[PDB]
């Protein structure tokens, strides 16, 4: 999912938001929520929870939303994180805002986010970029 | 002009020599739209590049994507030479594979035609056999021999070999040509080039001078060699060229005095040249030396191709220098030439002028071809001829004669239109006006658009942006147009947003009728239109109003202003309407019908009663996905019969519905059709192969059988029934076949039965449907007592009284004149490759008196019991002898046939069947009391009680007595081996030798057997003659042609069915028999997977659902 | 003509890529083939920059402008300005945008008399954008989206939209730029049409994803 | 869904006809012919699943009827056309 995407798993990171937290919609999909079952990549350990990006591909449930979309196994991809994060340029960023965007495993994003999506996404993530309404 | 309006088109329309629809037939796709594209492109309609570019030749987004063209669609070609302008009209026929529905009713329907043949594939296979069935209709096929673009220059051999090549291709030509049309004067003309300068010494002295020898007198002619009417023309095209013999001979004209008449003779033909002063002769030659084409003109097309890619110039500048071929500057700006390739050949090599030309002139008027096509489909009399000037009406002769008056409500032909919508993808909504957007939206992008109009909607508020930079300037254009700058392509708003709504359906025809008045009227009348059958028969329909002195139900007078002619996209007006050109029904197609063509005037001639169907009769069972989908998928079905022709939906031999096709490649490919669109339908489908039949070559010895060929050690027609295994009710010294005569009401209805092999000839004779119960009974065509039943009697030798039978009659002879006024059914439907036929005596009111048939004479007055007889025959036939599906090549022969019993006591089988008619049971007036039941006969006139002694239709009544004869007649034939006819039709593959042996074994693997492997002496290819099943060819022709094509060109042609030993039975009966071991048959086999479960499609019932009273013997006391 | 380009063996060329009707900018991706490409395409013609714009693989979505200026948002440094401004020449203002409210291309179609902005953008923003091209500036959207240069692919010689867009809508967008708007898309029926193919009025750029008949449709909208 | 068939009954003269009274608008019931000296015979509606309830009725009113056909839940025994 694609994979074939665009490119690497770019360069250093944080992961934080992990498996059961709940996360803005920030999309025009009738989901507010996406809920994180697990997060694709992360192979794991001993009681180690598959942790999410800001990039990162996840799998989702929208635990609230539209109800042609409520309940089922979703996917999407984290745009923002609670907790901080250093950079390749050694600079951290911050929001204590969190949120994904629905996502086909085709990797293509359905219309426009809304609400500042990270550069790490933007670059991963080209139809994120596409429709991005702000990147920092 | 480049965008042609619509007011100039339809006048040109008017004008004559401006109709002719071609069609383009080759392969699925060889290049075929590439070669298409190009021209388009050339030609000048709808925005000249926006027409052509991978735009129209696969008329669907679909069919692209696939590979596989399908639909037909209409678009305009329009070119301007100078002075004169042309117009063709085209219609992108599919040019699909052998055994289509979709190609032949193509073909019918567009009044021109063009061949398109491979000069490194040879002639195409598809396209010959489509041909000749449209050889049968009127039309201009034009010889073009395409891609030697392919040979010459990609390739890249010498023109010295092209000429060698091109014998080949035409000698093709040649035996195609042979088939229907004559084929002498293309001999003649490979003879000696032309008509004029018969001498190769002469032309020595006529050719140093500048004269215009080697004439034709230019002739009319349909694909015959006068060399195309001195405008021969080679078609190709895959990077804007077109070359043409036409063009080659210009350029020599150029270069040196002799003109170009002189070369319409020689480079036709394999001419040679001395060049001491360009003395062209057939002599001055060895082993082909000095030809044309290697020293010049065909020399220097590889020159220009090399150059164009690299971009040089100068090489590109030497061709220009000979006239004026463009030298090519600011269109390879960034290098990368792709367009600039295009340019430089579009200006002086395309044949448009030359093909458009020879289509238009060869017919002075639209009026020749469309009032002549009205016999090679269909009159509006089959007898008396009534759409002919007979009959009188005004408009009805004009229109016959075409052109009209100047009015004419339009009587269309549609054997296949464009695709059924609820959106319309391919089709403009008609927003601005009821109809018209070619001009019209040009007109508003000017007017409404600009500046004056724009501003006012709303573009200095852009729907009331307030305190912004929008109504800070307060802009307002200079006419904000893409109008004279990209030759009109864009407009505000070019594409419309594609709503749902009732006008969605689309559609091109063909007319019969000539000029028409805007505000046209057309009657919605019977599920058949019935004044126009009237008229089939002697003439009983009349000019009059529908509904009034000529009866006809429903009655409805509606009145259709959408009308359009397609241009691909966009609607357009007509109501100067030339006779031939496309014109079919815009938004509705709610006021027509498929079984009778459009009624209009109330004398009107039914083109199509109905299309094609396979010869095996293909089916496959169509199922809902889902339950709640299955109203939409009934509704499917019905939108598609209109976009592709055939299917049972209504009106079913099996099941619910079932779809069927021309043939078993085509099966396939109309099951993707019914996926995509119409009422959003999703298919599940189960296909145990396509159904074969049984034949019964062998009868017992055993009961009454007057003629066969049993014995007491000979049981089967290979080894013994005991051998092969299996249906062993008795022992095989009587052999086991018998129990053939049966007994059922008490000796009320004893009968026996004989099944023989039907004479081929007369199976195939048969076959062809000329048997018909329309022709003889009823009011739907020919006369019921008078000259037609003669023609019945001829093929089929059944009579009004039949003693002598048809196993017999036909063998001393055949082809008799005589009356027919009784009938036993001539197969499962009253029509088919069977019959039935009875010389019984009369015992007592028996074996007469069917579903209207009333002689008078014999069995007393025509009373009580016979029509059984008539009834359970075609349900005994419909199902197989081991209940499947059906079986041919037998002759039934009715012995003996007894209605009346003397045993005067009744039966348990009888009593049952008394309780059921709710009378007592008797056979001689046992009784007082109850003398009405619910049998037929005493419906039809009573009882026999008073009329005469003994009555025997008390007890077995009629329904009853159907289902015992559809038991019986099965019954008999099940214990009997029953042989496998399997539906095969001979391959005739041209191919190499060299693959040919390959391409022969997997054949063999599909059980095939080889007739006859030959090599042609003439043409490139090699053939084998191997028959080939149609069952296990599925999507087989599809597979190798494409996988190698030219290597292995499968052109399939049906013959007649293959009978093989092996008999297909449902259960293998007992294991010991086949351990003696003699084959096995009657059992679960090769045989059985064509028989396996065929029978349902849904079907008529579970599996099987029938009752008898042939049981029991003690208690109907009888010795069969 | 048109040439059918990749990018990371994606149809995306113009997240990447970005191409106007002069100043080519291409982001140092991993690689250098694609990049080497575009440059020999684009030889003694379009200087291409090689700079990865906002110091990452972005480009054609976070730049507006064709050639009378050449916008960037506030997220770039003044070295990464730099290095853009030597790049091409030096005619053209290459100027950093204050207050960011937005990730700029995505907002900003633009042509070389008008602009096709937000809207939603801020006032004192808009009029920074106005001042440094040049150009007007036109408050209005495309019908569904707010995000105009990506689902508007706007040149002088012809304009992309998408099917979503509405009658009126279009019909006065055109008015309002002074160039027909054509329904349509790329990339087998991508939302995103503008990423799909980047335009300049000399030679087309477009993914791989596109069929046969679609880019033909597109040569025929620009003019080539 | 199913289609019915024709269990077939031959009445008296006397309560033939006061069956009919009740028995027509209640149920379906075809081919009824009244006679004064060759009885009533009715056909009454049902699947065979239903064949309680129509002659409960009878039952009730007249008795037996002088025949009671009854066919198989399969087929009518003359081929159905029902529903």
């Amino acid at each position: 999912m694609s994979k074939a995407q665009a490119v690497g798993s770019n360069y250093r990171v944080s992961l934080g938001l992990p498996v059961g937290a709940v996360m803005n919609s920030a999309d025009n999909s009738g989901a507010k929520n996406l809920y994180v079952i697990a997060v694709k990549g992360i192979k794991g350990r001993l009681n180690r929870l598959p942790s999410a990006g800001v990039g990162d591909m996840v799998m989702a449930t929208v635990k609230k939303g539209k109800p042609e979309l409520r309940k089922k196994v979703c996917t999407g991809l984290v745009v923002r994180q609670r907790k901080h994060w250093k950079r390749k340029d050694g600079v951290y960023i911050y929001f204590e805002d969190n949120a994904g965007v629905m996502c086909n495993p085709k990797g293509e994003v359905k219309g426009n986010i809304l609400g500042p999506v990270a550069k790490e996404c933007s670059d991963l993530w080209p139809k994120v970029a596409t429709n991005a309404g702000t990147i920092v | 002009m480049v965008l042609n309006s619509l007011d100039k088109m339809i006048q040109l329309q008017k004008n004559t020599a401006n109709i002719r629809n071609i069609c383009v037939l080759a392969h699925v796709d060889h290049g075929k739209t590439t070669l298409a594209d190009c021209l388009i492109s050339s030609n000048g309609i709808i925005s000249s590049r926006l027409a052509g570019k991978l735009r129209y030749m696969d008329s669907r987004e679909d069919e692209q994507i696939r590979g596989i063209t399908m639909k037909s669609s209409a678009i305009s070609l329009h070119y301007a030479t100078g002075n004169e302008e042309y117009l063709i009209n085209l219609i992108d026929s599919p040019g699909h594979v052998d055994f289509s529905s979709e190609v032949s009713t193509a073909v019918r329907i567009c009044d021109g035609c063009i061949i398109v043949v491979d000069a490194v594939e040879g002639v195409c296979p598809q396209t010959q056999a489509v041909l000749r069935q449209a050889w049968l209709e009127n039309i201009r096929p034009v010889l073009v021999i395409n891609k030697i673009d392919r040979l010459i220059v990609e390739l890249k051999f010498t023109p010295q070999e092209a000429y060698s090549h091109l014998k080949n291709i035409l000698e093709q030509i040649n035996a195609l040509t042979g088939t229907l049309f004559t084929s002498k004067v293309l001999e003649e003309r490979a003879e000696r080039e032309t008509e004029s300068q018969v001498n190769p010494n002469s032309e020595q002295g006529e050719q140093v001078y500048d004269w215009s020898t080697g004439l034709e007198d230019t002739d009319d002619s349909h694909l015959y060699f006068s060399p195309e009417q001195g405008n021969v023309v080679f078609t190709s095209a895959i990077d804007g060229w077109g070359f043409g013999i036409e063009h080659f001979a210009r350029i020599y004209s150029q270069k040196i005095g002799i003109k170009k008449e002189v070369l319409m003779k020689t480079l036709w033909g394999d001419y040679y040249i001395n060049m001491k002063a360009k003395k062209i002769m057939k002599g001055d030659q060895a082993k082909g030396k000095k030809p044309l084409f290697v020293q010049l003109i065909l020399e220097n097309i590889w020159s220009l191709y090399d150059a164009v890619l690299k971009k040089d110039k100068d090489k590109i500048d030497k061709i220009v220098t000979s006239l004026g071929l463009k030298i090519g500057a600011r269109e390879a700006r960034h290098s990368d030439p792709k367009v600039q390739i295009n340019a430089i050949c579009s200006q002086w090599l395309p044949i448009s002028h030359a093909v458009l030309a020879m289509v238009c002139q060869k017919l002075p008027s639209p009026l020749d071809i469309t009032a002549e096509r009205v016999e090679r489909l269909m009159c509006t009399g089959s007898q008396t001829f009534d759409s002919f000037p007979p009959e009188t009406q005004a408009l009805k002769a004009a229109f016959m004669k075409c052109g009209s008056e100047d009015t004419a409500p339009v009587i269309i032909f549609v054997s296949k239109m464009f695709a059924v919508d609820a959106k319309a993808l391919p089709q403009n909504k008609p927003r601005p006006l009821t109809q018209e957007e070619i001009a019209q939206r040009r007109e508003r992008a000017r007017q409404r658009h600009a500046e004056k109009l724009a501003a006012a909607q709303g573009q200095a508020p852009l729907e009331p942006t307030q305190d912004g930079s929008a109504i800070e300037t307060c802009p307002k254009g200079e006419e904000p147009r893409g109008d004279e700058q990209q030759v009109e392509s864009m407009t505000p708003k070019p594409v419309l947003q594609e709503e749902n709504n009732q006008e969605s359906f689309i559609a091109f025809a063909r007319v019969f009728s000539g000029v028409a008045r805007r505000g046209k009227k057309i009657f919605v009348l019977g599920p058949k239109y019935s004044p126009l059958e009237f008229l089939r028969r002697v003439p009983l329909g009349f000019s009059a109003p529908p509904d009034g002195l000529p009866q006809v139900p429903h009655m409805a007078y509606c009145a259709l202003e959408n009308l359009y002619l397609l241009m691909g996209r966009e609607l357009e007006y007509l109501e100067e309407v030339p006779p031939g050109n496309v014109l079919g029904i815009g938004g509705l197609q709610d006021f027509v019908l498929k079984s009778a063509t459009l009624c209009s005037l109330p004398s009107c001639p039914p083109f199509i009663p109905l299309n094609f169907e396979a010869t095996p009769i293909v089916r496959v069972a169509v199922e809902p996905k889902h339950p709640s989908e299955m109203p939409q998928l009934v509704k499917g079905m019905k939108l598609l019969n209109q976009a592709d022709p055939c299917v049972q939906i209504l009106i079913q031999e099996t099941g619910e519905h079932v779809l069927v096709t021309a043939g078993e490649v085509h099966l396939q490919r109309c099951l993707d059709d019914l996926k995509e669109r119409f009422a959003k339908i999703h298919i599940s489908v189960s296909e145990p192969i396509i159904p074969f039949r049984e034949t019964i070559t062998k009868p017992p010895k055993v009961d009454m059988v007057n003629e066969e060929i049993g014995k007491q050690q000979k049981v089967a027609v290979i080894h013994q029934m005991k051998e092969d295994q299996s249906k062993i009710p008795e022992g095989i010294q009587v052999d086991s076949d018998g129990l053939i005569t049966i007994t059922t009401p008490n000796k009320l209805a004893t009968l026996s039965v004989r099944a023989m092999p039907l004479p081929e000839e007369v199976t195939q004779i048969l076959e062809e449907n000329s048997d018909l119960i329309r022709s003889m009974e009823q009011l739907t065509s020919s006369l019921n007592e008078g000259e037609n039943t003669h023609m019945i009697h001829q093929k089929t030798q059944e009579k009004i009284w039949e003693f002598k039978g048809k196993l017999e009659q036909h063998l001393t002879g055949r082809r008799w004149r005589n009356i027919v006024d009784q009938i036993w059914s001539f197969g499962p439907r009253k029509c088919g490759p069977n019959i039935l036929v009875n010389k019984s005596e009369d015992f007592q009111n028996s074996v007469w008196t069917g579903p209207a048939d009333k002689a008078s004479k014999e069995a007393s007055r025509y009373r009580d019991l016979g029509n059984s007889i008539v009834s359970g025959f075609q349900l005994a036939t419909l199902s197989g002898p081991m209940c499947e599906e059906p079986l041919m090549g037998v002759c039934f022969v009715l012995e003996k046939w007894d209605l009346s019993k003397f045993e005067e006591q009744g039966a348990s089988d009888l009593a049952k069947e008394g309780q059921e008619e709710n009378e007592t049971c008797s056979g001689g007036n046992e009784n007082q009391e109850l003398q009405d039941g619910c049998s037929e006969a005493f419906e039809k006139r009573t009882s026999q009680k008073g009329e005469s002694p003994l009555t025997d239709c008390y007890g077995p009544f009629s329904g009853q007595l159907i289902a015992t004869m559809k038991e019986a007649c099965r019954y008999a034939l099940q214990v009997k081996p029953q042989r496998l006819m399997a539906a095969m039709y001979t391959c005739d593959i041209m191919a190499t030798g060299d693959v040919l042996g390959r391409v022969y074994a997997v054949l063999s693997k599909r059980e095939g057997r080889v007739l006859q492997e030959e090599m042609k002496e003439g043409t490139d290819m090699f053939i084998i003659k191997a028959v080939l099943p149609v069952a296990e060819s599925f999507g087989f022709a599809d597979e190798i042609r494409k996988r190698t094509s030219g290597l292995a060109s499968p052109q399939l042609v049906f013959s007649h069915w293959e009978i093989i030993p092996s008999d297909p039975f449902w259960v293998p009966t007992t294991e010991e028999e086949y351990l003696h071991f003699g084959e096995k048959a009657d059992s679960e086999n090769q045989a059985r997977k064509y028989m396996n479960a065929v029978r349902k499609r849904k079907g008529l019932y579970v599996e099987e659902k029938i009752v008898e009273h042939a049981e029991k013997q003690r208690t109907l006391s009888k010795n069969k | 003509m048109a040439t059918r380009l990749q990018y990371e063996n994606s149809c995306d060329v113009g997240v990447f890529l970005k191409l106007t009707n002069k100043y080519c900018l291409v982001g140092q991706c991993g690689s250098k083939q694609f990049l080497h490409t575009v440059e020999n395409r684009l030889a003694d013609h379009i200087p291409v920059v090689e700079t990865s714009i906002a110091g990452t693989r972005i480009v054609g979505r976070l730049s507006a402008g064709n050639k009378n200026g050449l916008l960037l948002p506030n997220t770039c440094t003044d070295q990464e300005l730099q290095q853009i401004r030597n790049s091409l020449p030096d005619d053209v203002v290459v100027q950093r945008i204050e207050e960011k409210f937005s990730a700029l291309g995505n907002c900003i179609a633009t042509n070389d008399y008008v602009a096709l902005v937000h809207p939603d953008i801020d006032r004192e923003t808009e009029e920074i954008i106005a001042d440094v091209l040049g150009v007007e500036v036109f408050r209005q959207t495309v019908s569904g989206n707010v995000l105009v240069g990506t689902y508007c692919a706007l040149t002088n010689q012809g304009a992309l939209v998408h099917p979503m867009t509405s009658i009126a809508d279009q019909d006065e967008l055109s008015s309002l730029l002074q160039v027909p708007l054509v329904a349509g898309t790329v990339n087998r029926g991508n939302e995103c049409v503008a990423a799909g193919c980047v335009v300049n009025d000399w030679t087309a750029i477009v993914g791989a994803d596109t069929t046969a008949t679609e880019i033909s449709v597109i040569e025929s909208i620009f003019a080539l | 869904e199913r289609a019915h068939m024709r269990l077939r009954f031959i009445l008296p003269v006397n309560e033939g006809k006061k069956l009919k009274e009740k028995l027509k608008p209640l149920i379906k019931v075809i081919e009824s012919e009244d006679y004064g000296q060759q009885l009533e015979i009715v056909c009454l509606i049902d699947p065979g699943c239903f064949r309680e309830i129509d002659e409960l009725i009878k039952k009730e009113t007249k008795g037996k009827g002088s025949l009671e056909v009854l066919n198989l839940k399969d087929v009518e025994e003359g081929d159905e056309k029902f529903e």
